[PDB]
């Protein structure tokens, strides 16, 4: 059970596997999306970066869940560096 | 370095899968 | 009165006589009543200032003697104000009494009889009464081993329902599935099962026999192999 949410043009190669998906441009939408998201379980989520800023506060609410493997990535044109974020506040907090 | 990986292969460029969640005491992986 | 009577069965007709005296703690009850009595005013804790001694008077007439063939042993009980060691009645009898073998509740409301925890419990001259020609010549060697291994799978036990089964080494979990074992087969026997010395000694093998041959280094080469299942 996998999901993929970004640009049609850069997410749309997925639907060649079976991927539900979407094509989401909503600051809350996106999480609706992402919410009936959880409630089915998918187990692996692929966001383009370009929507991650669009409903930061659902993908740190599931965060401490295990499902769904939320995933940051970079679309067609680029990523908005959420991997630089993430990974040195997280190494960090812990030790 | 799979992130940053991941990022450049990423940018130059039925099939499900089923996770069971292995576990290690505290939270499950 | 009793005392006196096994110091006639002893010193005066070469017997070996085991006293046992309960309770203790209701002496000391009585014993403050006739001193508020003489209106004589209370040392500690409300018992009087000679408790110690009285307790002494009476606790240390006991033992062998030379030249006579008699025999003077007291086991005397008390219960503890609410579980408590810093009591004077415990306490003070420690300072008088070698060793002491104390019931746990924790153990009794878990099934175990007699609820004997062997931790705090002690004899002072333990040593004297083990070894050939009194007991099997590894008694001494193995006491300390089951002993060891008991608080170390207390230990694992305790670590185990804080981060899980599997945060265990298996040879933890041995000990620790030892340590339950050790508890409900050798110290559970029951109020009216009698243990044989010699069948309490195998049964520790037969417990010991569970951990491999690796750790136990309190018990020598001769022993060992002659005595493990």
């Amino acid at each position: 059970k996998i999901g993929v949410v970004g640009d049609k043009d850069s997410v749309s190669p997925f639907r060649l596997f079976g991927f539900d998906v979407q094509h989401g441009t909503t600051k809350t939408e996106i999480r609706k999306t992402i919410d009936e998201m959880a409630k089915n379980e998918y187990g692996v989520i692929y966001i383009t970066e370009q929507c991650a800023n669009l409903v930061p506060e659902t993908i740190e609410r599931y965060k401490g869940q295990l499902t769904p493997a939320i995933i940051l990535i970079p679309s067609h044109q680029g990523t908005l560096g959420i991997g630089l974020e993430e990974i040195q506040n997280s190494v960090e907090k812990a030790v | 370095e799979l992130r940053q990986a991941i990022e450049k292969e990423t940018q130059t460029a039925n099939v499900s899968i089923s996770v069971v969640e292995k576990n290690i005491m505290s939270v499950k992986v | 009165m009793a005392l006196t009577a096994a110091e006639y069965l002893a010193y005066e007709k070469g017997m070996h006589v085991l006293v046992i005296m309960t309770d203790m703690t209701n002496y000391a009850e009585a014993l403050r009543e006739i001193s508020a009595a003489r209106r004589e005013v209370p040392g500690r804790r409300g018992y009087p200032g000679y408790l110690y001694t009285n307790l002494a008077t009476l606790f240390e007439r006991a033992g062998r003697i030379r030249g006579l063939k008699g025999s003077v042993t007291q086991i005397p009980i008390l219960t503890m104000p609410e579980d408590d060691k810093t009591h004077p009645i415990p306490d003070l009898t420690g300072y008088i009494t070698e060793g002491q073998i104390i019931l746990t509740r924790e153990l009794y409301k878990s099934g175990i009889q007699p609820p004997i925890d062997v931790l705090p419990s002690l004899s002072r001259l333990k040593d004297k009464g083990t070894g050939a020609g009194k007991t099997r010549e590894d008694h001494a060697a193995t006491m300390n081993q089951l002993f060891a291994a008991y608080a170390q799978g207390k230990q694992a036990k305790e670590l185990a329902v804080v981060l899980g089964e599997s945060a265990l080494s298996d040879i933890d979990k041995i000990y620790a599935k030892f340590a339950e074992r050790f508890e409900n087969e050798y110290v559970n026997q029951g109020f009216y099962t009698n243990r044989t010395i010699t069948e309490t000694l195998d049964l520790g093998w037969e417990l010991l026999a569970m951990l491999p041959r690796t750790e136990l280094k309190r018990i020598k080469d001769d022993l060992l192999d002659k005595y493990l299942p």
